[PDB]
């Protein structure tokens, strides 16, 4: 009777139920796994946490409505935040981790709509000035509110502009990256694990983010009639397989 | 001193050649490997992986709803959308599979062409998908078009239909660049019935649609894209 | 034959032959059987 | 190997034709899954299609120029041309970029060629023949400052010598200080609130300075400086969705205003053919 | 091997010289069965009749121009023969072509040698030492614009860089679409009323794309390229009767109108020696 | 590196010759060869079938 | 030796040493006997 | 070839990380000496500091 | 006479490459060596010696 | 292979591989142990 309809997550003081699943991916394959010896490089040893922050994180929760462009998340930024996660962060001068993301929407047999979501390793954004302007530090490090893809253009800030998946890439081809979609009609949540994918073995978590999470109306929600024209949209994330090496003074980072 | 004599072509550069060279750095020693997930060894790897089609052309400016196939509800023998298969421009052009297939002169194989309904749940509809072999004409009814290759789709709970473009052709590969000795054929959807929506809905419901290359599938002669071009070089 | 001593020096690699597209074609958690419901 | 089997009329319970997309895999359908098919076989590798044949053939990466004149009274030789440096990218030329930006990390060793060819677009007795010296300037050396400086003397630094007209050769190890170098990377050097965003170290190659070693004759010769790259070796991870605005700076994925609708219209109805 | 056995005086009721030749045979008569022969041995073995060697050596089969001039004010550097294309073909110069359709159906890898010579016609105080590019452009690619376009990259598409006055040389695997080249072929594209007949894409070659890599000098220098083709690898089927009037196009059977008895005419009668 | 010295000949193109060639298209697969009845191997094979003879000439 | 590595690249193919006439000197359907009678 | 072991908390008689450079002699210290390390590799030869390379240019 | 063809890069002199030359001295005998103490023969040996560190930069 | 033959002729040597710092970071007459106190 076991459906890949129904699933149950649990790490470390938390758990998630979904009643309406469509199985779950794992990014490429692997599931997260702690730094091998023989991939070292820094002599520290480095600190596992574990269950104080391996847990699941649920961010504020985002509103889709007909007008909705997509929303997009960086990591480990949207949890620089999130209990004893957020200070090893600022704490330590590397970490590495991997994670759990569970994204979730809920409608009735009337509702329709469709939502992408996707995992983009290093999702490097673009100017919308063109020629070769930066984006800002701070436009890149949203924090918990991830970038709101209809927000106007800001000074310093990336393009929003969702056919080109901020990057001169057209919103088509994205389902090469790890994926999964939110069909109303057949699923309430998307679930994805996200192994540790960089060129070095352990890195900065504030200089550097490596995965941006992007979660995108595709076909448009539509309500039943006379029913409110919006659904709430919420995302919660988990840390998996943590680890911090280099401990000392605490990072300040712009803004 | 060995005799030696040189042939025609000595000298030439090939940029398609490989053969030794010094090295610049002689002893050097590159940063080990560490693992990383997710590496390519074939092109044909990825275009197995299957991406949305801007089936929905009809807009003047790209916008996320030429990815959007509408349905109208109540419509009966109607059709639903038509395109050739030229592979290599069109609606496909953009797509990953076209987007590589353009690396290259050749093709030959078989396409996975996927519908995904994203209609309310309490709705229900059953469509034909055909694919018409290259000597007929795109089909004007869908008389027409039930006599080659199609299935009928019946939308349920399991939400996608794959339909596969069986390789159909006298020569066993056709060039990228649409042509037509080596043409491919047309596809085209019409209602088998029609699409029906439950009490307090209304309006359009729209599919989804993919492609992606079956393992069948073989791609030859490398060459230029036409998809990218440039008039100064970029700096920093 | 390797006329240079070091590995930058030789000619191009030779056919992965891997090939392996179930990383990108099929990364779910739960094995899907074609030919079995998608959904359970 | 067999591209089809044979395969007869089905009456079942068992429909793999039906998916839920949603799930993000592409289940491998095949043509006998929906028709009667009859065997055939592959007759192919997917030999070409190998990364290492797709990465590996020469590119035009850089074209330069510099020029052989009297550089009695020239303040400024780096200016004047009588030399010219370049930091090696493979970002600047188009074709190639879009190649390698199909993947996220990439790692190869480089065969560079080097063609040199002379101009002497203003009236000249003859062709005189010059030597180029390519110098490999690795971050820190001493960089050039005249066209015959201390610097050229190039005691540690590999430099070749070849004729203009000629082409020079040679290879070079992956000289990247991580495992792989980065097409992308969404990071910064430092959490500076100004710093830049996109460009990085974990994709530096080296640089190259140019110049003509013979003195000069009574014309003036413009030397064009031309260098492919072929990566040998490759490896590369995460396949990504390709270029498909116009680029506009080497290292930002920054595309151009106003720029056109890249999917091309139809010319009629969703319903055409 | 035996070239002709002896055979001495025969009276028999076995007739081996009346036939039928009705029937479509040549039957296999020899000296020896109609005249008294003594032993003697072939000493040869037709080696350089095989179809290997018959297309085996290189035949003209292409001459094109460009020139290296100062482009400033040019508005189509194709028109001034500032680069040029070659669709390329074995059925523009005569010789070859006879020689291969002699059957309908060949098989093949291509070897190509190509020279390029120059010429100054005007003035000028020397000679100057140009490179050529020859950029194999197959069909879909972006074709050159100009003479120094983005195309020239060639970052996907083969290119070889050599020397006026120098050769260059590269085989091509047989790059046919179908199992063999048609010579000939009676059909079209489609079934249209109007589209072209016998010309054909089983045919089809690639493509090739010529120009000098050197910027101008102050006088004008014409380079004329001549492509050779050696066929290696052949297989051939179905010989069919040799042409014999004047071709007149690319591609077609067609021969020119009021063209000359091709049948020497007797001085004399049937009966002269 | 080893010593060479070069003949008289060197740099000639001989329309004849038999030699290898670096393959400008490395690694491409070449259409699989189906059977086709009427394979000719010698030109000697074809010159025993007999073709008329114009022998009236005379016109 | 071959030098280079695809099989385009080799010299010349060598002789056949095949060489039969029969399919166009002798198609005929029921075989035909020389000295025999041509039409029996 | 190891570049660094592994190596816990220590409380010990024995100081590694006292000398005399007095002594003339430079004694070799390492991380695992002084903090906890965890092992690490080497994955290095030296090579390209060898004199023979270093004057062989 | 063996065929050859030469390749890209022919001619360069790279102050990198290592290879054989002829010597101008044929027949020639070097001096003996004799013992010396101090030979080095990584530049990886002499920086682990240290060196003191100006500091006090200051001046 | 060497063409020639002097040694002269031949191309660079091969690496030590030899290495060992202790004339120059440890040259005391008395063995010092790490650990043990530095001045007894």
């Amino acid at each position: 009777g076991y459906s890949d309809r129904v699933q149950q997550i649990t790490l470390g003081n938390s758990t998630i139920t979904t009643q309406e699943a469509a199985n779950a991916v794992v990014c490429y394959a692997e599931w997260p796994e702690y730094l091998p010896d023989v991939d070292a490089s820094d002599v520290n040893k480095t600190s596992k946490p574990d269950t104080s922050v391996c847990r699941f994180y649920t961010l504020d929760s985002k509103t889709w409505t007909t007008g909705s462009k997509g929303w997009c998340w960086k990591l480990p930024d949207a949890l620089k935040d999130m209990g004893v996660f957020g200070q090893n962060m600022f704490f330590h001068s590397l970490g590495r981790s991997g994670y759990t993301v569970h994204v979730q929407c809920n409608a009735t047999k009337f509702h329709s709509g469709c939502l992408l979501v996707v995992v983009i390793p290093e999702h490097q954004l673009a100017s919308h000035e063109g020629g070769n302007v930066s984006v800002k530090y701070t436009f890149t490090h949203p924090g918990e509110r991830g970038i709101d893809l209809s927000s106007a253009n800001e000074v310093g800030g990336p393009v929003k502009d969702v056919l080109y998946n901020m990057n001169g890439t057209l919103l088509g081809n994205l389902l090469i990256f790890p994926h999964q979609f939110i069909n109303l009609r057949t699923n309430n949540t998307a679930t994805i694990v996200i192994p540790y994918i960089n060129s070095v073995p352990i890195d900065s978590m504030t200089r550097h983010n490596n995965v941006s999470l992007m979660v995108i109306p595709i076909a448009p929600l539509t309500v039943p009639t006379g029913a409110t024209p919006s659904l709430p949209i919420t995302v919660t994330i988990a840390p998996m397989c943590t680890e911090f090496s280099g401990i000392r003074s605490k990072s300040i980072v712009p803004q | 001193g060995l005799p030696t004599t040189t042939l025609p072509g000595s000298g030439q550069f090939l940029t398609t050649d490989d053969r030794q060279s010094p090295s610049a750095l002689p002893n050097y020693e590159p940063t080990p490997r560490i693992h990383i997930p997710g590496k390519v060894h074939n092109l044909l790897e990825i275009i197995q992986v299957d991406t949305l089609i801007p089936m929905n052309n009809t807009h003047t400016k790209d916008e996320v709803n030429s990815y959007l196939i509408p349905l109208n509800a109540n419509r009966q023998n109607e059709q639903v959308f038509g395109t050739n298969l030229f592979i290599g421009d069109g609606v496909f052009k953009t797509t990953l599979l076209g987007e590589i297939v353009q690396y290259y002169t050749h093709w030959s194989g078989s396409l996975r062409f996927s519908l995904m309904y994203t209609g309310p749940a309490l709705s229900s509809a059953k469509l034909i998908l055909a694919y018409t072999p290259p000597g007929a004409r795109g089909p004007q009814d869908r008389r027409e078009a039930m006599l080659g290759t199609h299935v009928v789709w019946d939308i349920g709970l399991q939400s996608t239909i794959v339909m596969t473009i069986p390789w159909t052709s006298g020569v066993q590969f056709r060039y990228t660049d649409p042509d037509t000795y080596t043409s491919a054929g047309f596809l085209s959807c019409w209602y088998q019935t029609s699409l029906i929506l439950p009490p307090e809905t209304t309006g359009q419901v729209y599919l989804l649609s993919f492609i992606s290359a079956c393992p069948d599938f073989k791609l030859r002669l490398m060459k230029d894209t036409q998809t990218i071009s440039q008039t100064v070089a970029l700096t920093e | 034959i390797n006329y240079y001593k070091d590995a930058a020096s030789t000619s191009s690699a030779g056919q992965s032959l891997s090939m392996d597209p179930s990383k990108f074609t099929e990364p779910v958690k739960d094995l899907m059987l074609k030919g079995a419901p998608a959904l359970n | 190997t067999v591209a089809s089997i044979s395969s007869g009329p089905k009456h079942t319970q068992k429909v793999p034709i039906l998916t839920a997309n949603e799930t993000g895999a592409t289940m491998p359908v095949l043509p006998s899954d929906s028709i009667e098919t009859r065997t055939t076989y592959m007759h192919f590798n997917g030999s070409e299609t190998d990364v290492e044949c797709f990465l590996g053939r020469a590119a035009c990466v850089h074209v330069t120029e510099i020029q052989n004149k009297d550089a009695t009274g020239i303040d400024n030789h780096r200016e004047a041309k009588l030399f010219n440096d370049w930091k090696i990218n493979l970002s600047s030329l188009v074709q190639l970029r879009k190649k390698l930006e199909l993947f996220t990390y990439v790692r190869f060793d480089s065969e560079y060629t080097i063609l040199a060819t002379a101009s002497q677009p203003d009236s000249a007795n003859y062709s005189s023949n010059l030597v180029v010296q390519a110098m490999y300037v690795p971050p820190g050396a001493p960089n050039p400052k005249e066209w015959d400086d201390y610097t050229w003397q190039s005691a540690s630094n590999p430099s070749v010598f070849f004729k203009v007209g000629d082409t020079s050769r040679f290879s070079v190890p992956y000289v990247g200080l991580a495992s792989a170098y980065n097409c992308f990377y969404d990071g910064y050097s430092h959490d500076d609130a100004e710093t830049q965003y996109g460009i990085t170290v974990l994709n530096h190659m080296g640089g190259m300075a140019f110049r003509i070693v013979n003195e000069h004759d009574e014309h003036k010769t413009l030397v064009k400086i031309r260098v492919y790259h072929r990566a040998k070796h490759v490896e590369a991870w995460i396949p990504r969705a390709p270029r498909a605005l116009p680029y506009t700076s080497i290292g930002r994925t920054n595309y151009p205003k106003n720029t056109e609708p890249v999917i091309k219209k139809r010319k009629g109805d969703i319903k055409s053919y």
